[PDB]
């Protein structure tokens, strides 16, 4: 190495201020010349970011730093000259001049006096000079005076302005990715009090540029996964009017703000929609938004679209009535049964050849092998042999269950399900006629049509003096009307949980009929439910038949809200014994449907993680962790997971009774998808008996290993179940559960829907219509009363996963796309990569694909969503010569 | 454990932050709730009481024995040392995910039960075709060819550095290539360029020892060879003077000229079967290319056939200024009356000549090179 | 801004979860050992339950049974012969001769019968998974795609029709032409979509260092057939395993053929296998024996000729829909331009293409691509092919 002669930034920026001490008095025009030749020679040698170790930056503080200390404080008489030219400069190397812990002393240099307009010689650079001083400044100087002095001194009046100037001039030399950047500054200024931050920064935004606006909205939504509830309420509204003010998207509003409909407030929904019904030019835009506002996304939308001219474009809202309804169960026959489907494969347990080298309840298993895969108007003539035969010898509460499950096989139909459902209807008995109504509220379920509101179901419920004829006249009707919010039914179902009645099954089905209905407002049921429970369940010590049921209600009355308000009034409601305070975990969990509270996550096992179970409260520790399976359904990929290492390592590892009987209970509410380590860690649960536990929890255990539908290969892992099952695992317990298993795999066919998310990450309903089959399925020895009814149609919240298309105004083009994997690409650089799977192309509108993205080619644009929807519309251009 | 690779941002972002915080905060309870039983009803160590208590069951001596047949309920038969062969069980900590047919297992003393099983000792063959260290210097040796390099570039290298553009465009890369020639042109230094380079592991067989002396172990050899370099990584497969399985006949073949044609078909099977091929890559290389098999080059298999000419007199003198950087050359002698010399001659004897005359020079306890030397070192070479 | 706070939070929340995992157990270099949150039910039951109640019962083959109240002769394969019974916890039905027994080890009585031989490099011929090609992906020959349909996997799919009309299925079936031409990928493609068995065979790995050992492979092999219901064979490369019968001079070429007699005997006389279905593919059929081409054992004989024009097409449609190219070239013209060619030769012209493309800078292709490719695939490498003197068979 060579020093001397050629280094001269060490010796006259370093001479200059050692004799600055010299010539600050007695020498006023030194003072001030020889202050701006070395801040001009500094600023020119600190204007190109590529020579990071100036030779004058960092050769400053070497023996300049003690004469700083003595310039700035130890002075005195600062003029209005040497100011500009001596914090200006000062505060460009002072935060890497000192130690680590420098954030707390930038008070001495720059918080004294910002000089004019530091941001001229700061604009050429992007995060070196004086914009990463910024931030510390916001980081903890700024943060420790806005925690409570808010109101202050300089520190934030004009602090505010100059942040504004920083964020503004970060999207103007380059434009790269730091206009994510942006909101790092943006966020830790003011984190709780973003709102102000996000009001001042949208008029920047509005005029800063078109194309950089969509890229900082989808970083946006990014952040908007996870968030304080503070910080949550405040983001989720200050990003819906970015695409409206800046962007002209007009489209990706409504389907974007479910995030903001139930936890920022109802009324923001209704000016949502009525901000989309004004806007309402396209014609077109407005037809997308309102097809999947029904059982896609939300419901009870069809009380804001009848004004003065429901001709074309108001009166779309009848054809989202049924109109669209017609047209997809037209399409389900037009584009499946035409192409692969056969009217009834029924063929799934026919295929027993392979096996080789009599008890009715099998029976019960059959109309499984019929229902399941006859869905989407699989009628079926004279092939119903096994049902109208046993309907009529055996299994009282299977040949309800077989009645129902025609619902199931004629699903979404308004047509004439009730006509193919008189031919057996009319036969008094005990369970046909129950079980033929409950078959009817399936079929016209999301039509919610004038069917049957209080004609047919209310004629068999009116005389509830019965066993079944007035249970099974409750549950059809509450489905069909499971995503309205029409009191009127309310109202008439109201004196039915209220009868004080004997009929204890039938009012804890009440309970949950009504609670899947309404999830808002009518305290007036919650009173009711309350009451009830009080002077039911606090003189008795029975099972938990009515814990499951009762307390169920509530939760769907009290789901989807983050507030916590009414979790408070809830418990504090209902305070009494332990048992008694079955509920206290019930309704505290159920307003936490989708969000981030690791916080009471981990309180929910701090109160009680295991405490050695000396037979106390087995059913408080095994609620509490059904309850906290949740967080795990739209974790954004990221909860799900470390939840699924902590079951493994926690619960089935060691464990008393959560571990052994329900651990695996979680599975079935963590995902649908079906993934080798779980497809692998439950088989290694289950192939082994080992009956020394209740081998009944086991069964249950395998009743939810094929819960993942869209059939894979290794479907024939379970037919070699079979085999251990043929000897083992005694049929009488396990027999319809094995078929029940098998069929369920290709009970889907190629239509599939239970994984309840949708666009992004919107969850849209459908836990009501999932969480009974869950929280009734805690014991399986309990089927006999009515296993096969229950399960024959719990899950009817199937929606198929047949969505894209074309659905133009003459529907002509059948389909020009091209299918890939998931299409997320983080902002590395501004050109993004996303689909890793660009071999496949295909042109029709069959399966989508579970981890699929979809695009299109040939000049279309996608000027109609071009973000979500699942029903696209393809709009066709060629403004490309 | 591979808890979350999702890190994408890669950056100060509050996103990352908050990953990070949140993975902290589960680390944190679930550590508490696994330490809690251990504090509140521990029962035993479990640290090294259950080590004792599994130390205690198995005997202090223990023997190695052969799989031959497993049944699903923990149990099989297994051959011991001699060769009879019991019905014994197997116990719970055995983890039984590796037991396969043919791996050696620790059985007990008493009840031969199945106690263990055992880790492999590599291979005698493993030795004999790994290459462990680059041999020599890159692309920057060779000089004259410049235009087939950019081929062999585009087959091996690039499929692995950038596998981007391929992806793009979706295509899969060419899958073979084969290099031909006259002799002593520039093949196998070219093969040792790209050892060099290349960053996966490089397998070498010569040709002349695909044949064997007994009948039927021609294919097993082909077959073994092929499962290492496939068992291993993605990796290069080099075989070097194909025809000279076609040219020369041996007495000591057991078979005539059939079994010659038995690990023909066996290797074409192996280079197209109907198996998953996975991630290999082959090249071949011979200087009589008009003798071997048609069906054994057909497009599927080697998809790029390179050509190797004589070097011109440009790539001659290139080549003398390559083979003598380092040597301490006198101002009298001059290259361009070498180059002349003969009227075809190829890259092996300008290295030949080079190191002749060295040596001739170092005979006389001398430094530098004179013409002489040169003048009778390319009699001494070239003209016997 | 703040990484010297991140990084260390990380790291430290890595160090805490490696030494928790340390805490439940990871070290102690394991020889076998499973983790110990698994193994833990092993602790005191299985100890003092697993060990004592089962013994070894040694393996024992038996020979023949004296008549009434039983005696039997059992043999094993070092210790000595014995005369021997049952104990009452077996059925004197269940134990015809010649079957592997268990045996105790000191009043040797037997107990438990067992499977048999198998013979594991025999063992591993099944293909137990599948490959993922699929009858969508061979277009150019529709007419021996279905030809072999109707024979490889309709009768097992539907079983009653065939019967119901009195006709007996073939069983065989062979697939011959020039190299490169989609046999072994149609292969693949059944493979796929079946439900029975695969077993895969290759020709060459018959050959044996010793004699009269291919014979005792194709033995085995048929008997692990039978011991299924039905299902499928699959033999790779005939032309390996058997030409001619044409012993001369000095004894050649011999025991291959006895190979081939026994495979042949083992597919006709004296009760045939039954429901076993094969399937052969070659490449010079005029080199096979006569006695293995007789039908009963080869009833079809599926020809792959060279596609004539539509196949051109067709499989640069198939080959090439997935790629960036041009939006108005034509394909028509290239599968005029070469008219006797293979599907992997239009294979490696779409890959070519694709490869000058990117060699400049380009991210889609266009027509001069494609010619230049056609202009140095097809005719520069023309003196490497097969296709000429694999015509004629020969
Ligand atoms: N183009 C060349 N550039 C540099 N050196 C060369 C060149 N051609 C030949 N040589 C020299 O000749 C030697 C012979 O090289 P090598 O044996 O690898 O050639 P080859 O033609 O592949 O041989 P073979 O055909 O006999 O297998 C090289 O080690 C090098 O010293
Ligand atoms: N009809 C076709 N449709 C699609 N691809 C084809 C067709 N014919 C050939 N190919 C392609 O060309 C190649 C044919 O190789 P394949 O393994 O099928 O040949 P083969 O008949 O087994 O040959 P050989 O007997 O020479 O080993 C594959 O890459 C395949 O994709
Ligand atoms: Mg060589
Ligand atoms: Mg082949």
């Amino acid at each position: 190495m060579e020093e001397g002669g050629r280094d001269k930034a060490p010796v006259q920026p370093q001479q200059s201020p050692a004799a600055a001490p010299g010539g600050t008095d007695e020498k006023p025009s030194g003072k001030e010349r020889r202050d701006a030749g070395d801040k001009d020679k500094e600023q020119e040698l600190s204007e190109e970011d590529k020579q990071l170790q100036d030779e004058l930056e960092m050769l400053v503080e070497r023996l300049g730093e003690k004469d700083t200390s003595l310039y700035r404080p130890a002075l005195e008489e600062l003029r209005r000259q040497i100011r500009s030219s001596t914090t200006s400069m000062t505060s460009v190397p002072k935060p890497l001049k000192f130690l680590r812990p420098h954030y707390g002393k930038l008070k001495e240099i720059y918080e004294n006096m910002a000089p004019g307009e530091n941001k001229r010689f700061a604009a050429d650079i992007i995060s070196v000079l004086a914009m990463t001083m910024s931030g510390e400044r916001e980081c903890l100087k700024y943060r420790l005076v806005g925690s409570q002095e808010e109101l202050a001194s300089w520190g934030h009046e004009y602090v505010r302005h100059l942040a504004g100037e920083v964020a503004k001039e970060w999207q103007e030399l380059d434009d790269a990715e730091k206009v994510q950047r942006e909101p790092l500054l943006t966020l830790v200024k003011e984190i709780v009090p973003y709102n102000m931050a996000h009001n001042a920064e949208h008029e920047a935004c509005d005029l800063l540029m078109e194309i950089e606006q969509v890229d900082m909205l989808e970083k946006d939504i990014d952040e908007n996964a996870y968030a304080k509830v503070c910080l949550y309420l405040t983001s989720c509204v200050n990003y819906v009017p970015e695409p409206e003010n800046s962007a002209l998207l007009r489209c990706a509003l409504g389907v974007f703000r479910k995030f903001s409909r139930f936890p920022e407030a109802l009324r923001l929904a209704l000016m949502l929609n009525d901000m989309e019904l004004v806007e309402d030019i396209f014609t077109s835009c407005k037809d997308v938004v309102v097809q999947k506002q029904m059982a896609f996304m939300l419901g009870r939308h069809g009380v804001f679209l009848e004004l003065s001219e429901d001709v074309e474009e108001y009166e779309d809202l009848t054809e989202i009535m049924s109109n669209v309804q017609l047209n997809s169960n037209f399409l389900a026959l037009a584009r499946e049964l035409d192409i692969m489907e056969p009217k009834v494969p029924d063929d799934i347990y026919k295929t027993h050849l392979e096996n080789n080298r009599d008890s009715a309840r099998m029976n019960l298993a059959s109309s499984f092998v019929n229902g399941f895969v006859n869905a989407a108007f699989g009628q079926d003539k004279l092939l119903t042999d096994d049902g109208n035969k046993w309907l009529y010898k055996n299994k009282d509460h299977g040949m309800l269950s077989a009645a129902a499950s025609l619902g199931m096989i004629l699903l979404w139909d308004v047509d004439g399900g009730l006509t193919q459902i008189d031919k057996y209807l009319y036969s008094s008995e005990d369970y046909i006629k129950s079980g033929a109504l409950l078959a009817c509220g399936i079929v016209n379920s999301g039509v919610r049509n004038e069917c049957d509101p209080a004609l047919a179901l209310l004629s068999d419920y009116v005389l509830h003096n019965s066993n079944t004829m007035r249970l099974g006249s409750i549950f059809g009707l509450g489905l069909a009307y499971a995503g309205s919010n029409r009191e009127d039914v309310l109202t008439l179902l109201l004196p039915v949980m209220g009868d004080s009645k004997s009929s204890m099954e039938v009012a804890g089905v009440t309970a949950l009929a009504c609670g899947m209905i309404a999830v808002g407002s009518c305290n007036g049921d919650v009173t009711s439910t309350i009451l009830q429970t009080i002077m039911e369940k606090s003189e008795t010590e029975l099972k938990d038949t009515y814990a499951r049921w009762l307390p169920l209600g509530l939760g769907l009355n009290h789901l989807g809200k983050g507030e916590a308000i009414e979790a408070i009034l809830a418990a504090l409601e209902v305070v009494s014994e332990p048992f008694r305070s079955f509920a206290n975990t019930l309704v505290d969990v159920c307003a936490y449907a989708g969000s981030g509270n690791v916080l009471k996550v981990q309180q929910l096992l701090h109160i009680c993680s295991e405490h050695f179970d000396s037979k106390e409260k087995e059913e408080d520790k095994d609620k509490k962790e059904k309850k906290d399976k949740d967080k795990k359904e739209a974790p954004a990929d990221m909860g799900a997971h470390q939840g699924v290492a902590v079951l493994g390592i926690a619960l089935i590892a060691m464990g008393e009774e959560i571990g052994a009987e329900m651990a695996l209970r979680t599975f079935g509410h963590l995902l649908r998808y079906g993934e080798p380590t779980l497809r692998r860690a439950v088989p290694l649960a289950l192939a082994l008996i080992s009956v020394s536990n209740p081998r009944l929890n086991i069964l249950d255990t395998l009743s939810k290993f094929s819960h993942d539908a869209d059939p894979e290969v290794s479907y024939n892992s379970i037919f070699a179940m079979g085999m251990v099952g043929s000897g083992t695992n005694n049929a009488r317990l396990a027999a319809m559960l094995r078929q029940l298993a098998q069929y369920h795999a290709k009970d889907p066919n190629n239509l599939f829907m239970v994984r309840l998310a949708q666009g992004l990450t919107h969850l849209g309903k459908g836990t009501l219509t999932l969480c009974p089959y869950h929280s009734d399925r805690q014991l399986m020895s309990q089927v006999a009363v009515a296993g096969l009814l229950t399960v024959l149609v719990s899950f009817l919240d199937v929606r198929n996963i047949i969505l894209g298309k074309s659905h133009y105004v003459l529907y002509g083009l059948v389909a020009a796309m091209q299918p890939r994997m998931l299409v997320t690409f983080d902002e590395e650089l501004r050109p993004l990569p996303v689909s890793v799977r660009v071999g496949q192309a295909v042109d029709v509108v069959g399966q989508a694909g579970k981890p699929k993205t979809i695009t299109g080619f040939q000049t279309h644009t996608t000027p109609v969503l071009l973000a979500h929807g699942e029903r696209a519309e393809l709009a066709t251009e060629e403004f490309l010569p | 454990a591979s808890k979350l690779p999702l890190v994408t941002p890669h950056t100060q972002c509050r996103l990352k932050l908050l990953k990070l915080e949140r993975i902290k905060d589960y680390l944190l309870m679930e550590e508490e709730f696994i330490r809690n039983q251990e504090q509140m009803k521990p029962l035993e160590e479990k640290q090294e009481e259950e080590r004792s208590k599994v130390d205690d069951l198995r005997g202090t001596p223990m023997s190695v024995g052969t799989l031959e047949e497993i049944i699903d309920d923990n149990h099989a038969i297994v051959s011991t040392s001699v060769g009879s062969e019991h019905y014994v069980s197997i116990l719970s900590f055995v983890d039984k995910d590796l037991l396969e047919p043919g791996c050696s297992v620790l059985l007990n003393h008493k009840v031969h039960a199945v106690i263990g099983v055992l880790m492999d000792d590599t291979d005698p063959l493993v030795t004999v075709m790994k290459v462990e260290k680059a041999p020599q210097e890159t692309y920057a040796d060779i000089g004259g060819l410049d235009n087939q390099i950019q081929e062999i570039k585009e087959s091996v290298e690039l499929p692995l550095t950038h596998p981007e553009y391929y992806e793009e465009m979706g295509i899969k890369p060419p899958k073979g290539v084969i290099l031909y020639g006259p002799p002593g042109t520039g093949k196998t230094l070219l093969a040792k360029a790209v050892a060099n380079q290349t960053s996966a592991t490089f397998l070498r067989v010569v040709g002349s020892e695909l044949i064997q002396k007994y009948l039927g172990d021609g294919p097993k050899l082909v077959r073994e060879l092929f499962r290492v370099a496939e068992e291993h990584a993605p990796s290069i497969v080099f075989i070097d003077e194909i025809d000279a399985i076609g040219t020369k006949r041996y007495d000591s073949n057991s078979g005539g000229e059939r079994e010659i044609q038995r690990t023909m078909l066996e290797l074409l099977n192996q280079l197209d079967g109907f198996d998953s091929r996975g991630d290999v890559k082959v090249i071949m290389a011979t200087n009589r290319i008009e003798t071997l098999d048609p069906a054994l080059i057909r497009p599927g298999r080697i998809d790029r056939k390179i050509e190797f000419p004589l070097p011109d007199e440009k790539t001659k003198k290139r080549i003398f200024q390559i083979h003598t950087s380092r040597m301490t050359l006198a101002d009298d002698v001059t290259l361009d009356d070498l180059i002349m010399a003969k009227d075809d001659l190829s890259g092996a004897d300008i290295k030949a000549i080079c190191t002749e005359a060295g040596l001739m020079a170092l005979r006389e306890r001398r430094m530098k090179v004179t013409n002489e030397d040169f003048k009778k070192s390319k009699e001494n070479v070239l003209y016997k | 801004t703040y990484s010297r706070q991140i990084k260390q939070v990380e790291d430290d929340i890595q160090q805490l979860l490696k030494k928790i995992n340390e805490l439940t157990g990871i070290k102690e270099s394991d020889t076998g050992l499973a983790p110990p949150a698994l193994w833990d039910l092993a602790a005191d039951k299985q100890t003092l339950q697993s060990e004592q109640p089962l013994q070894v019962a040694r393996c024992t083959k038996i020979i023949n049974a004296d008549s009434e109240d039983p005696k039997y002769i059992i043999n094993v394969k070092q210790f000595a012969k014995f005369v021997v019974d049952l104990s009452d916890q077996v059925a004197p039905t269940d134990i015809e001769e010649g079957m592997r027994v268990g045996v105790d080890r000191n009043k040797y009585q037997i107990h438990i019968p067992l499977p048999p031989k198998i013979d594991p490099t025999v063992t591993m011929m099944q293909v137990e998974e599948k490959p993922d090609v699929t009858y969508s992906d061979v277009g150019g020959c529709k007419e021996q795609i279905e030809k072999l349909r109707e024979v490889v996997e309709t009768p097992l799919l539907h079983p009653e029709r065939f019967v119901n009309l009195g006709i007996e299925p073939p069983k065989g079936v062979l697939l011959f032409g020039p190299p490169g031409t989609g046999k072994t990928l149609c292969a693949r493609a059944v493979a796929n979509r079946t439900d029975a068995c695969f077993i895969r065979v290759i020709g060459s790995e018959l050959v044996q260092k010793y004699v009269g050992e291919g014979a005792r492979m194709v033995r085995e092999l048929f008997e692990m057939a039978r011991t299924k219901k039905a299902c499928l064979i699959f033999f790779d490369e005939i032309d390996a395993i058997g030409g001619a019968r044409f012993d001369d001079g000095a004894g050649g070429d011999n025991e291959v053929q006895r190979t081939m007699l026994e495979l042949i005997n083992q597919l006709d006389g004296f009760d045939p296998r039954g429901n076993i279905k094969v399937l052969m593919a070659t490449n010079r059929p005029d080199t096979l024996d006569p006695a293995l081409m007789r039908p009963g054992r080869l009833d079809r004989k599926i020809e792959f000729s060279l596609p004539d024009l539509e196949g051109r097409t067709h499989i640069f449609k198939i080959h090439a829909r997935s790629m960036s190219v041009e939006r108005d070239i034509r394909f028509e013209l290239l599968a005029r331009l070469c008219p006797n060619s293979t599907g992997a030769e239009i294979r490696s012209v779409c890959t070519e293409a694709g490869m000058f493309a990117i060699r400049a800078r380009r991210k889609i292709a266009t027509e001069k691509d494609f010619l230049e490719a056609v202009n140095k695939v097809i005719k520069s490498y023309a003196k490497f092919s097969a296709t000429p003197r694999y015509m004629t068979y020969n």
